[PDB]
């Protein structure tokens, strides 16, 4: 159907006639001596037809590190970031989040996930000069009830917290009206919603922003310590749908994530007394990995509570951390905190 | 006496052939091809192209190869360390494959390697090009941009302290812009993609022959989703190794490899060990591990054909893969 | 037989040819299948030249048995030793190694078969001066280990200058390559019969399962064809022109039902003459060189004996 169009001998496309060969696609899936089999014919002709396959699907444009440098507006996803709200924690991410690959944030309870999570929800419609990307968003709720009148609040509070921007075009902004909620309750209903749902929402353009509430709290229900097979499998296959799907429609993807205890008797956590949960599998599907801590009256006796927003690891980011608090505004960095 | 099985034919004209009772080339060499296609009820083309193709198909000795092998240099790591347990960097037309858990360094040490293989002769390097094959995502241009300058640093730090003519003669071509041009970036995002691209490979190498390091970071994660059947990812990564091993010693290249490590609970203790099954273990010339330990990060190699195994110590600083 | 030409047998004609043809027989196996009263006959040709032809046809391409005292005399000074370094298979191969036969090695990952391979390259280079050809197919030579393993046995440049190169080496990384290159090789000994000096005398594979690995799989039947025929023309090689053959390969399923067995399944367990199982040593004295060494497959001796091997202390 496609292959029409490259040159070849009549005799070769005569046998992927016969063999019943579609595109490209199924050509590349089948090996060597699949495709040797298949056709019944010489070895060259088959290497030929491999070249000529591959130099269709792709390889016209000698792409160097410079077209990535300075061509800024040609790739955006190496230099235009998703601003997290607040200078302090943009600073500490150096911008914000990629709009490639998965960003985890991880933590105990009443840590503060919650509330980054929709201040990045609403953070997402503002123009790009002020961080955003003039689109909607999609929340996964995958534990419990979607906090209404938190939402509500925080829009209410919003142009109390954006000092910088001007007012004028945040009362025509419709923050309600932008943000789409779904809920699921087992480990195949996200898995169809993610197949399914997700992809109509972010082809349309409504919303450029997918956040699941609890990816381990479906996960964390059905497999025990002695069913890790299809467990990791279940996680493969979830993890490379939403690579695929943020590559392509130039979409960031927060995950949010619980945390289990060491229990000493590695992963690079020594002395920390937490790790993210969902084992290594899990965490070879990631990008950015975030770490959002709270230290109990123990450490918290001055008063108020401490939270520390530390980053793990990061292709371009070092080991750092900051300091925040949550107020009726929303999520702001403590001025003068990041560690070096 | 050659059978014809052992010649690229297809398996057709094998198939008639053998039914005419023909079961040497040197008979078929002189026969005129008018009453070759009458006997055997075949073609003119046909039985051109299994001419042509039976009649097409050096002497180096080991002081050869050792001259060759002294003449071309190895690309530096600026690990003093692991220069020297590897016996004096990355070598040449072999296969390396480095594993290790995820944040541990690896796209640093890939992202240094492309940097370091473009250092001037006069300093010690290879003078060469780098092609950046990304299965993941995870090149950022920030970050080779930070090595880079950290790089040309140290590089204008060393000539000044030589104090040789020639040193800063190569320096003004050694320029931010110039070097970051010379590493050709791809991306496949489905094993397919990759394969084709493997498979366009040697044309590339043959319009751009001073390239002298091919990076593929990431194999692990194309192969280890979506395939239930075990047999073609075998058949696929063999192949793969087969043609990324034939590539470097036909075009004098150090293909490097990434690989991930997976947890198997051996006895009652879980300990690491790479992915890919245990026949994908020695598809490597070379095979490296990065450790944790207690807050340490150790570069221990595992297989080599030269040296014997030890461990060493290394970090990441703001510049780059460094020692201590 | 193809088509006819001048100077196969005596007494040859295209009349014979053309009314043998017409005939449906052609080849020399239904000629000879068939009653030479038969085409005699029936075709009504003469017996006398008939019958001769025939004769003189399966005579010069045929293979007269001979006799078993003379060859065993022949063979006594026909065979040679050659010796690696260690005498474990030594005294268990009626001691010495047999010049014509096809042994391997089997071993997993850091194993050290190469090693084995390189080492005994070495010692039959340098000690016993005679050419050896040596074919990699994974990159799994380099030139500074071989520089390394001769300095431990000898001290001057000239030594080992001059046995660097008398070691020849080819890099196929296809089985096609590497018929093309055991062909050559053959026919390039088979019109080297005059000369006495500068022929190989050991031949050494680096991995056979590399190259033919990817070529299995599937439900098809071209790749055994292609490993069967490798070995025969390997066997072959070794029988007719006395040249010692070593190869390497892997290790299959090591679970519950399969044993720790050789890899390329059972149709190639019948190929070599003696097997070697490389192993490593588990808990204290674990690592270095320290490499336990195995004789599966013998067919002269009792098998199932461990000894043990080092390398890195070894040359
Ligand atoms: N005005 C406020 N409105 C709401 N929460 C506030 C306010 N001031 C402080 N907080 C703090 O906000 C926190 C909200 O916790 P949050 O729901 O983010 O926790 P979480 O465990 O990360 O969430 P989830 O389990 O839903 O993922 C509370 O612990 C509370 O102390
Ligand atoms: N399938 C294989 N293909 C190639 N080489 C192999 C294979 N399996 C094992 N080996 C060899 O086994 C050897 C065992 O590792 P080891 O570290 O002992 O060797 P080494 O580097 O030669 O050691 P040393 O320099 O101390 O003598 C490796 O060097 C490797 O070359
Ligand atoms: N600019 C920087 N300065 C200092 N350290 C950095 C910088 N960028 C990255 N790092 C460190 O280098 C490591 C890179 O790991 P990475 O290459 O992402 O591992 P993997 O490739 O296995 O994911 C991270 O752990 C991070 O802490
Ligand atoms: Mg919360
Ligand atoms: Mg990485």
């Amino acid at each position: 159907m496609d292959l029409d169009l490259l040159d070849l001998n009549p005799r070769i496309i005569a046998a992927i006639k016969k063999a019943k060969l579609k595109s490209v696609k199924e050509v590349l899936h089948f090996s060597g001596p699949d495709l040797k089999r298949l056709t019944n014919l010489s070895s060259p002709e088959v290497w030929h037809l491999l070249r000529t396959a591959s130099l269709h699907l792709r390889g016209s444009s000698i792409l160097t590190a410079l077209q990535l440098h300075q061509q800024k507006e040609r790739f955006p996803t190496q230099h235009q970031r998703l601003s997290l709200g607040c200078p302090v924690l943009d600073a500490l991410l150096r911008g914000g989040l990629p709009l490639d690959g998965i960003t985890e944030l991880a933590g105990r309870s009443s840590a503060g996930k919650t509330q980054l999570a929709l201040q990045l929800c609403l953070a997402v419609q503002f123009p790009r000069q002020h961080g955003g990307l003039e689109a909607g968003a999609v929340y996964i709720c995958t534990e419990d009830a979607f906090p209404h009148k938190r939402l509500q609040q925080l829009m209410a509070q919003q142009p109390r917290l954006r000092t910088d921007v001007p007012g004028e075009l945040l009362q025509k902004l419709r923050f309600g009206s932008q943000i789409f909620i779904e809920h699921v309750a087992d480990v195949d209903t996200l898995l169809e919603c993610v197949n399914k749902k997700v992809p109509v929402l972010l082809s349309r353009g409504m919303a450029r922003l997918v956040v699941i509430d609890s990816v381990a709290a479906p996960f964390r229900c059905e497999f025990d310590s002695q069913a890790s097979a299809p467990r990791a499998r279940h996680l493969q296959s979830l993890g490379a749908t939403l690579r695929e799907l943020s590559s392509a429609f130039q979409s960031p993807v927060l995950c949010i994530n619980q945390v289990t205890e060491a229990m000493e008797e590695p992963l690079g956590f020594w002395d920390e007394r937490v790790s993210p949960a969902l084992g290594i599998t899990w965490a070879n599907q990631l990008l950015v990995r975030l770490l959002a801590d709270r230290l109990r009256e123990e450490e918290a006796a001055l008063g108020c509570p401490a939270r520390t927003l530390r980053v793990l690891s990061a292709p371009h980011l070092p080991p750092s951390s900051c300091s925040y608090t949550i107020s009726a505004e929303g999520v702001r960095g403590t001025p003068g905190t990041q560690s070096h | 006496q050659r059978d014809l099985v052992s010649f690229p034919l297809s398996p057709a004209v094998r198939v008639k052939l053998v039914s005419a009772g023909f079961q040497t080339a040197e008979e078929l060499l002189e026969v005129k091809p008018s009453e070759l296609s009458k006997e055997v009820g075949i073609s003119k083309a046909e039985a051109l192209e299994t001419l042509q193709i039976i009649r097409r198909e050096k002497k180096c000795t080991a002081l050869e190869l050792l001259e060759q092998e002294h003449t071309q240099g190895f690309i530096i790591t600026f690990c003093s360390a692991l220069d020297d347990i590897l016996g004096g960097g990355v070598p040449l037309m072999k296969t390396t494959e480095i594993c290790g858990a995820p944040g541990v360094g690896k796209t640093q040490l890939c992202m240094q390697l492309a940097v370091d293989v473009q250092i001037p002769e006069c300093f010690g390097g290879v003078a060469g090009e780098a092609v950046f094959i990304d299965t993941e995502g995870s090149f950022m241009v920030d970050r080779v941009v930070d090595l880079a300058t950290a790089c040309i640093q140290h590089l204008q730090l060393i000539a000044e302290k030589h104090k040789g003519e020639e040193h800063r003669k190569a320096l003004e071509d050694f320029t931010l812009d110039n070097i970051l041009s010379h590493i050709y970036y791809f991306r496949c995002r489905d094993y397919t993609e990759l394969l084709a691209q493997v498979y366009l490979l040697p044309d590339f190498l043959s319009e751009h022959s001073k390239v002298r390091l091919v990076i593929v970071d990431g194999i692990a994660f194309p192969f280890r989703h979506d395939l239930d059947d075990l047999s073609l990812r075998t058949r696929l990564l063999n192949g793969l190794a087969q043609q990324m091993i034939s590539l470097a010693n036909n075009h004098r290249l150090a293909v490097i490899l990434t690989n991930q490590m997976t947890t198997k609970i051996d006895r009652n203790q879980a300990l690491l060990v790479p992915a890919l099954g245990e026949s994908w273990g020695h598809a490597a010339t070379i095979r490296l591990i990065f450790h944790w330990d207690r807050k340490q990060r150790l570069a221990t190699l595992y297989k080599s054909p030269s040296q014997k195994e030890c461990t060493v110590l290394f970090q990441i600083k703001p510049q780059g893969f460094r020692d201590t | 037989m193809g088509v006819l030409r001048v100077g196969l047998c005596p007494g040859l004609t295209e009349e014979m040819i053309q009314l043998l043809r017409s005939h449906r027989i052609k080849t020399v196996v239904d000629l000879v299948s068939a009653d030479l009263e038969e085409v005699a006959q029936k075709c009504g040709l003469s017996y006398k030249a008939l019958v001769a032809l025939r004769r003189v046809l399966l005579a010069q391409f045929s293979a007269f048995p001979v006799n078993g005292a003379d060859l065993y005399e022949e063979l006594k000074t026909s065979t040679a030793i050659l010796s690696t370094g260690i005498g474990s298979l030594d005294k268990l191969l009626d001691a010495g190694l047999y010049t014509g036969e096809v042994t391997e090695i089997v071993g997993g990952p850091g194993s050290g078969k190469t090693q084995v391979c390189l080492c005994m390259a070495a010692n039959v280079a340098h000690g016993l001066q005679q050419n050896v050809l040596y074919v990699d197919s994974n990159g799994g030579l380099t030139a500074s280990r071989l520089l390394q393993l001769l300095q431990a046995k000898t001290q001057d440049e000239e030594e080992q200058a001059e046995a660097l190169r008398r070691i020849q080496v080819v890099h196929a990384f296809d089985i096609f390559q590497m018929l093309d290159v055991l062909q050559e090789l053959r026919g390039t000994v088979a019109q080297q019969v005059t000369g006495s000096s500068g022929t190989v005398k050991v031949v050494v594979v680096d991995s056979v399962t590399a190259v033919v690995s990817p070529l299995l799989g599937g439900q098809q039947r071209e790749g055994l064809a292609l490993m069967m025929q490798l070995a025969r023309e390997l066997k072959t090689l070794a029988r007719d022109l006395g040249m010692a053959v070593v190869v390497t390969n892997h290790i299959t399923r090591d679970r519950d039902s399969g044993r720790l067995k050789p890899a390329l399944g059972r149709s190639w367990s019948f190929v070599p003459s003696t097997r070697i199982l490389l192993d490593t040593i588990e808990g204290a004295g674990a690592s270095g060189g320290r490499r336990m060494a195995c004789l599966a497959k013998s067919s002269r001796q009792p098998t199932g004996f461990q000894e043990m091997v080092d390398i890195g202390t070894w040359g």
